[PDB]
């Protein structure tokens, strides 16, 4: 309900390798700059140019 | 998780030879949201949940769910052709009961 | 006699159609199978 | 293997009395993967995957596989036994109807 989580609330995404933890927040990355405000995607797995 | 506001739990579940994803809002402060355990399936398009499972035994998913709905359609098909079997029986004794008062 | 006979013809008739009925569905939901669980989506 | 980029599980299950063996593709990033439990047979020409299983109750594998296809063999040939009958049945009630009509 209200078409979202609220704003400025912690999100967790568990879930077991290959579950598409990565893909939800590069989701939720993507979504946040195309409505034109700053993203950060902070990695302790991959490379840039992987990712 | 103690301090989360919000709580999304991905399942990749091997079930009936196969594996099948699925994800879930485990908890969503201050608001309320859907209890129900929606199967998705990324492709180029991205993250796309499927439509909800209708019907009983909505725990099938993948394969499972294309068999059940097959199986329904066959055995509701069969029970048309029980009802169309009754209404030919009374029409063939009707044809009698009135080619018997004809003579 | 002849109304009997008539009645049997349509019989015959609907059991032949609805069985060919039952081929289709069946090849129809095999093939829906086949790709629910099909390597060719990729290749 | 929180840094794999590809992950492939190799089981080799007991059911039904007998070891069967399977290998599934856990994880393959930048790419779309068969999402199948592909039971493989080693053998003198290298591993080979068998054929994906189709039908119902695909988590068959082994002679179980074999037992499910005999038994379904069985049973629709019993069922288009059953529709011949039924059009014997229909043959012997014309055979009487235009016998008379002959009369
Ligand atoms: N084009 C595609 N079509 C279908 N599935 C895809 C496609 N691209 C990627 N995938 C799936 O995405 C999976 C990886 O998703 P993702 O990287 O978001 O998972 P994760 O939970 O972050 O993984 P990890 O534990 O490795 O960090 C791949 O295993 C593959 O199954
Ligand atoms: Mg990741």
């Amino acid at each position: 309900a209200g078409g979202g989580f609220f704003r400025g609330s912690s999100i967790l995404v568990s879930g077991v390798a290959g579950a598409g933890k990565s893909s939800l927040a590069a989701h939720f990355a993507a979504a946040a700059c195309a409505r034109g405000e700053r993203a950060m995607y902070f990695s302790f797995e991959e490379a840039a140019d992987q990712a | 998780e103690e301090l989360m506001d919000g709580w999304v739990l991905m399942l990749n579940r091997e079930v009936n030879g196969e594996f099948n994803r699925e994800l879930y809002l485990l908890k969503a402060r201050g608001m309320a949201h859907s209890n129900q355990v929606r199967e998705f399936l990324m492709s180029d398009r991205g993250i796309s949940l499927l439509p909800p499972h209708l019907g009983e035994g909505g725990a099938l998913t993948g394969t499972a769910r294309k068999a059940e709905e097959a199986r329904l359609r066959r055995a509701e098909i069969e029970r048309q052709t029980e009802l169309g079997r009754l209404q030919q029986q009374i029409e063939q004794r009707r044809r009698r009961a009135r080619a018997q008062i004809e003579a | 006699l002849e109304a009997e006979l008539q009645a049997e013809e349509i019989a015959l008739k609907a059991l032949v159609e609805s069985e060919s009925a039952h081929e289709r569905q069946r090849l129809a939901d095999a093939d829906t199978l086949a790709r629910s669980r099909g390597n060719e989506r990729f290749a």
